[PDB]
């Protein structure tokens, strides 16, 4: 039920782990690779002015 | 009455620029180029200056 999709940027099947890294620890089977990965998500900064 | 300025490096700030051409005559003013985007520099700058002389 989440509001992001499971395609997002170049991955898929995005199920979460337990609350506060309630997300940001993220169970996911990979399109480039197929590889079962974590994600963090950051969800509270908005600003990386420097891809630098 | 300006100047272009190439073949510059995104650490060399203005106060370079301004060193190599506050020498020369009176620097109005100077601004080295980014991207909007990257917020990095672009290799190259402009001088702008008031007179034909320093210019030349």
């Amino acid at each position: 039920g989440k509001v992001i999709p499971s395609i997002v940027q170049d991955y898929f099947n995005l199920v979460p782990l337990n609350f506060n890294n309630k997300t940001t620890l993220f169970k996911v089977f990979s399109n480039y690779d197929g590889k079962a990965y974590v994600l963090k998500r950051l969800p509270n900064i908005d600003k990386s002015m420097n891809p630098n | 009455a300006s100047l272009y300025v190439g073949d510059l490096e995104p650490s060399v700030s203005e106060a370079h620029l301004y060193d190599i051409f506050s020498p020369i005559g009176s620097v109005s003013s100077i601004r080295v180029c980014r991207d909007a985007i990257t917020k990095t520099s672009l290799g190259y700058a402009y001088v702008n200056f008031n007179d034909h002389e320093a210019g030349r």
